[PDB]
Order: C-alpha cells, then structure tokens, then sequence
C-alpha cells in the first residue's frame, strides 16, 4: 500500500508539474503583451507592474 | 451710448454697451469648465512624467 500511493502521488505531481509550466508560458506570454503596449503608451506603469507581480 | 456724436473716434473704441446678461452667463459656464479640465491636464503633465 506504501509503495502503490507513492508512485501514485509522483505521477500526479509529474502532472502538477506539467500545468504550472503551461501557466507560467501564458502568464510571461501576458507579461510580453502588457510589456509592448507599455513601450507604445497604450498601457501605464501601473498596469505593467500587476503583470509583473 | 458712450460717444459723444460728431467727433472722431479710433479703432477699438467702445460706442454701446448691449446689456451682456446671457454672453456672461454662458462665459461663467465655459470658464467653469474650463477650471475642471485646465486643472486634469496639468495633473496629468505631471503624472506622465512618472508614467503612473
């Protein structure tokens, strides 16, 4: 029972892996576009600085 | 009527007064706004330095 729950929890962690780096691509993706309309003055500092954080 | 008639006159001088009475009220609304907007931009003038 020891052994069957450890690999059960590393094969959901692998995947818990897996969809935080999905979500970090589009949060940088979101960072990348915020960043842009900033350099155009669309955007300001303000809303630059919550897509960083 | 401030002239007196038969004498000359130059330009710009001022011959009637037309009681203003409506052109006063409307300049006091136009200046009214004109004090909202004067004071956002120069808010803002110095806000954009910062980029906030």
């Amino acid at each position: 029972a020891s052994v069957a729950t450890a690999y059960l929890t590393l094969k959901a962690d692998q995947a818990q892996l897996q969809l935080t780096k999905d979500t970090l691509g589009t949060y940088q993706k979101s960072f990348d576009l915020t960043q842009r309309s900033y350099d155009v003055g669309v955007a300001s500092a303000l809303d630059l600085r919550q897509a960083q954080t | 009527r401030l002239f007196k008639e038969g004498s000359d006159v130059k330009a710009g001088q001022q011959l009637y007064q037309i009681d203003p009475a409506t052109y006063e009220a409307d300049y006091q609304s136009a200046q009214a706004n004109l004090a909202s907007t004067q004071e956002q931009a120069q808010r803002y003038k110095l806000l954009v330095a910062d980029q906030a």
